């Protein structure tokens, strides 16, 4: 059924299972008209679709042209980013499909169900976790490539960095989750936590910077400091 | 007009036949039911005094054969059987007839509730969702599952309704999945209507058939069903006009029939409000929109 707290550590078996967000697919800019009406122009979007075992998001890059002369955009992204998700299973090899697909918005369960019927197998379950995967735009490389994009485009990456090379799964998905809190609460306090110290870099071929092991330690305490700051801040605590 | 005579009465039963209903006293002497209207099926039906569990009762059509009711002791049960002598039955009918031990079929000259109800059911067809081929007619009873149902136990007693699924391959084309499953249009008119019903008065028959079974059986699976083909007329931007004026007058007659006091177990919140408030065809049934809103405002 739905993903909740009381089996999180499902995340992290050896069930292949990948977490969809369709909150960057249709975004727009509102804006006033010469006759001072309101009109939107979209940008370009991503659908971002996470292993959060292995750290592999397959970033479908939503390129503008796909809304031309298209009704109901709102709707549609849903139906797009199902169309998107079930294209992608049926590209992989069987034994790299998926069992489970959880979307993070409720919305996206019958369009992605109806795009699915060939795949009976594969579970599509909702969460009750409060996931900030619409932070991912924040992340510096990822925004990039999504604005730069001319045509619709697959782009791959590992969202962890190296990191499962010294710390578990879980503890990535919850380095990450942390991560991507912290900017979507408060966007130029984080990059500033994780930027601020010229001597550590971002590796060519990662997204975050190279901080050791007890770095980490002192980003992810200002993170949380970060998010309780803002929290008060909020609710004038 | 033609009759269906009984052995006998021997346990306290609320028979009903059609819309009409009537209580028999065990061991009363009471012999059957006479001035059947011909032209349309019927049903008789059946609620023991001492056990309300099983509604159970018989379609028939008294132009297919001669149909009678006994008690069975031992199965507990009121059965149809066909004499197949004909002046036998000829002479039980008029004895009791003549000794005025028969209820008359109540019809009102005004009234045409009934043909209104089964305008579409043909007996041939009941016999193909109730299969028991060595009978005319036909057993339903309270607790039948459909065969949609038993896919989600026994096969030889169920429902073979069609099954409507709106998130399944029949439903929905490769290559069309939102413009299916938002306009159910395609699966309405080529797979149901071209492809399995044929006609759209076959599928109003089933329609009409599934609604009296929920009534008068309480039969849970029946009531799915009839809401199920409301639901994918209503969900079609692509309607015949003759098939959605016909529907609005089928469906005012089933909610002008329905008993107030069974709405909240025969009537499905969601669909109806989704048909009479959000669906393509939530302008198209005048008649049932105003009898729902005047009748039963609290569902909606
Ligand atoms: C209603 O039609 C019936 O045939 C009922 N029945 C069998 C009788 O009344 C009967 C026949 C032979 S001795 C009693």
């Amino acid at each position: 059924g739905a993903m909740n707290s009381s089996n999180y550590a499902e995340l992290f078996n050896n069930d292949i299972k990948l977490f969809v967000d369709d909150t960057n697919v249709y975004r727009v800019t509102v804006h006033k008209t010469f006759e001072g009406n309101v009109a939107t122009k979209a940008i370009n979007g991503c659908i971002f679709t996470l292993n959060p075992k292995t750290g592999h998001l397959f970033l479908k890059i939503i390129h503008t042209s796909v809304w031309a002369g298209q009704k109901r955009l709102s709707q549609l992204a849903k139906w797009k980013t199902a169309e998107e998700v079930s294209a992608l299973v049926r590209s992989l090899p069987k034994e790299e499909q998926p069992k489970q697909i959880i979307v993070t918005r409720k919305a996206m369960l019958d369009p992605l169900e109806v795009h699915m019927l060939d795949f009976p197998n594969i579970a599509i379950r909702p969460t009750e976790l409060r996931l900030p995967f619409s932070a991912a735009m924040s992340i510096d490389k990822l925004s990039d490539v999504v604005m730069k994009a001319t045509e619709p485009q697959m782009v791959l990456f590992n969202i962890y960095d190296d990191w499962l090379d010294r710390i578990s799964s879980y503890t990535a998905f919850s380095r990450l989750t942390l991560l991507l809190r912290a900017l979507k609460t408060n966007e130029e306090s984080a990059k500033m936590i994780l930027l601020s110290d010229p001597t550590i870099t971002i590796k060519s071929y990662h997204l975050w910077p190279s901080f050791t092991d007890e770095q980490w330690i002192t980003i992810e305490s200002q993170m949380r400091d970060l998010i309780l700051t803002e929290y008060g801040r909020k609710y004038n605590v | 007009m033609n009759t269906v005579p009984f052995t006998s009465a021997p346990i306290e039963v609320t028979i009903g036949i059609d819309q009409y209903s009537f209580n028999v006293k065990e061991n009363q002497p009471f012999h059957g039911i006479k001035d059947i209207p011909i032209g349309h099926v019927h049903v008789i039906h059946f609620q023991h005094a001492d056990n309300s569990s099983m509604r159970y009762g018989y379609w028939f059509d008294c132009r297919m054969g001669n149909f009678y009711i006994q008690y069975d002791p031992k199965d507990g049960l009121y059965k149809m059987m066909e004499e197949r002598d004909g002046a036998k039955f000829e002479n039980i009918v008029h004895n009791f007839k003549e000794r005025q031990m028969m209820v008359s079929y109540p019809k009102i000259d005004e009234d045409d509730t009934w043909y209104n109800l089964t305008e579409f059911v043909q007996m041939d067809k009941i016999r193909k969702i109730v299969r028991k081929d060595e009978n005319q007619f036909s057993y339903v009873d309270s607790s039948m599952t459909t065969v949609q149902e038993n896919e989600l136990s026994d096969p030889a007693h169920s429902l073979n309704y069609t099954v409507i699924n709106f998130k399944s391959r029949e439903a929905i084309r490769p290559g069309h999945e939102m413009e299916d499953f938002l306009d159910k249009s395609y699966y309405l008119n080529t797979v149901m209507l071209q492809g399995i019903f044929k006609n759209s008065s076959n599928y109003f028959g089933e329609l009409q058939f599934a609604f009296l079974n929920a009534m008068f059986f309480g039969n849970y699976g029946s009531s799915l069903q009839w809401h199920a083909m409301i639901e994918l007329i209503c969900s079609s931007a692509t309607v015949p006009k003759h098939m959605l004026d016909k529907l609005d007058e089928i469906l005012y007659y089933q909610i002008k029939t329905l008993p107030e006091q069974y709405s909240d177990i025969l009537l499905n919140e969601r669909v109806w409000n989704i048909c009479l408030y959000s669906s393509f065809q939530k302008n198209s049934l005048h008649n049932t929109e105003k009898i729902m809103e005047n009748k039963y405002p609290e569902l909606l």
